[PDB]
């Protein structure tokens, strides 16, 4: 009687070469349809918003400036409570932890996901 | 099992600040949003914000941003919500509610008031309504208790602790010109009934700290 | 902001009749993930918190009687009453429950309308214990009564008094749909031995003549 899910995430750190793309898988177990749920991720240190995905749609104008055009939630398996936080063009000040969450009408649980990004050269 | 319960000083000092706190008992109180509504008489229901206990998130309304201030202690399922440069605007009933995965704000508490007053606190004095004659109609009879001298609201009157409901009038406060509360709490029983029967009105007013027990009886004549 | 408007801002019913009650959104209340309309009906009776009635715009609470049904969609819903009952006097509120700050309407206030019932009048003597104290205390109750209308004038030895008496009146019962007065009349010790007769008149529209009950000070 409980849709009380906890929210999984890598466990590992995700690796990803500087300028390129990288992906933040994150879902919840039992997983479910979280097409109406509120999902969203945080940069770990002043909990930023990186992306915030409400109502069906990407609230683009509810996310930090400094990441405008450079994610997306990847939503085809939401209906299995999985999604993916995507990024472009990378750089080292996207190295560290992130936060993915789903808000599932009053209840909320969230998982930590952190980013490696290491320099070719 | 879900249930909340709500308190804080009931009478605060313009300009001042008052901490009311919202306690929760029956779930994982880490992981659900809790709710702020504040209540007034001229008025309906206001939502000030919400606070995830744990990750310590808030989101609060505009008009009340700056004004309320949240946070909770995990180790006592407690939230806090912290009003301050209290104005008579500021005088109401504020209710915390939390919800579940498929509806929030299903649970309330019961609310607790606060009244903004540069005015002192009094204890109410308890005056039993004697059953008589002249309180006598039919089999039925009528007593009571009459609350007097008190402020601010409110005040929480029942009758053998709860062995008693049915009958229970308990009206709604009045202003005095002395500018205290006076009420009375009236409940009929059978004529019968009254001389088996230990009828005593429960007086609390926390405000105060008051808590009668006046036992209400016909007479020692 | 959204803003909620309710209508009637409260009507009068009988036990049984149906009643159909407004709220009208001024914004869209639908979760497009959902494909549902975020809107909530609260109850609310007099002295506790609100409860929840439908959620979603139509979906009933645990509990909730089948009696009570919400529909709409877009920007305009209705809660509809099937058959009325006395224990449904309340005050009934609409809640956008989908956008940021959360809003509730106005709210639609009903009142439950009966047949006439005439007041069970009760009349109380300063308590002992009050008179030590300098002022006195007197109780004349109106137990029971409908319509909520009613006179309850005090007469010390015949004398007509004013502003020396407030009254204080109930919320409609629950079960049976009627009130209670309670108005008391203080004065000072002084004034409460300088005196004989205490009395209150009731005047009620179930009362074919005023109905007048008194005491004699000291008994």
């Amino acid at each position: 009687g409980s849709g009380q899910f906890r929210v999984i995430g890598p466990g590992h750190p995700i690796r990803a070469l500087v300028g390129d793309e990288a992906e933040l898988p994150c879902r919840i177990s039992p997983g479910k349809n979280a097409t109406g749920m509120e999902v969203g991720w945080y940069r770990s240190p002043f909990s930023r918003v990186v992306h915030l995905y409400r109502n069906g749609k990407d609230q683009d104008a509810e996310q930090a400036p400094e990441y405008r055009g450079r994610t997306e939630l990847l939503k085809e398996s939401i209906g299995e409570g999985k999604v993916a936080l995507r990024i472009q063009n990378v750089r080292f000040s996207d190295e560290g932890g992130y936060t993915c969450f789903f808000r599932d009408h009053s209840y909320q649980e969230e998982a930590a996901v952190e980013l490696k990004v290491e320099d070719p050269f | 099992e879900v249930k909340l319960h709500e308190s804080g000083a009931g009478l605060v000092k313009p300009g001042a600040s008052v901490e009311i706190s919202c306690k929760a008992t029956g779930y994982t109180f880490s992981s659900f949003w809790i709710e702020w509504v504040k209540q007034r008489p001229g008025h309906g229901l206001e939502w000030i914000g919400e606070i995830l206990p744990g990750r310590g998130r808030t989101n609060y309304n505009e008009k009340f941003k700056g004004k309320a201030t949240f946070t909770a202690e995990t180790s006592s399922n407690t939230a806090y919500m912290q009003l301050s440069s209290l104005t008579s605007e500021d005088s109401a009933v504020y209710y915390c509610a939390t919800g579940n995965t498929m509806v929030n704000m299903p649970y309330w508490g019961q609310g607790t008031t606060v009244t903004v007053s540069s005015a002192s606190t009094k204890g109410p004095s308890v005056f039993p309504l004697a059953p008589s004659s002249k309180s006598t109609s039919g089999g039925t009879a009528a007593l009571g208790c009459l609350v007097k001298d008190y402020f601010p609201e409110p005040v929480t009157v029942s009758w053998n602790s709860g062995a008693l409901t049915s009958g229970v009038h308990t009206f709604p406060a009045v202003l005095q010109s002395s500018g205290l509360y006076s009420l009375s709490s009236v409940v009929t029983v059978p004529s019968s009934s009254l001389g088996t029967q230990t009828y005593i009105c429960n007086v609390n007013h926390k405000p105060s700290n008051t808590k009668v027990d006046k036992k209400v009886e016909p007479k020692s004549c | 902001d959204i803003e909620l408007t309710q209508s009637p801002s409260s009507l009068a019913v009988s036990a049984g009749e149906k009643v159909t009650m407004s709220c009208k959104s001024s914004q869209s209340l639908l979760n497009s993930g959902n494909q549902k309309n975020y809107l909530a009906w609260y109850q609310q009776k007099p002295g506790l918190p609100p409860k929840l009635l439908i959620y979603g715009a139509s979906t009933r609470e645990s509990g909730v009687p089948d009696r009570f049904t919400g529909s709409g969609s877009g920007t305009d819903f209705t809660l509809t009453i099937s058959s009325v009952q006395a224990e449904d006097l309340a005050v009934y509120y609409c809640q956008n429950d989908h956008s940021y700050p959360l809003t509730f309407g106005a709210g639609t206030k009903l009142e439950i309308k009966r047949t006439v019932a005439a007041p069970s009048v009760f009349i109380f003597p300063p308590s002992d214990e009050q008179l030590k104290s300098g002022t006195a205390s007197v109780v004349c109750l109106l137990n029971n009564f409908y319509p909520r209308e009613a006179k309850v004038q005090w007469k010390v030895d015949n004398a007509l008094q004013s502003g020396n008496s407030q009254e204080s009146v109930t919320e409609q019962d629950s079960k049976d749909s009627t009130y209670s007065l309670s108005s008391t009349l203080t004065l000072s010790k002084a004034d409460y031995e300088k005196h004989k007769v205490y009395a209150c008149e009731v005047t009620h529209q179930g009362l074919s003549s005023p109905v007048t009950k008194s005491f004699n000070r000291g008994e």
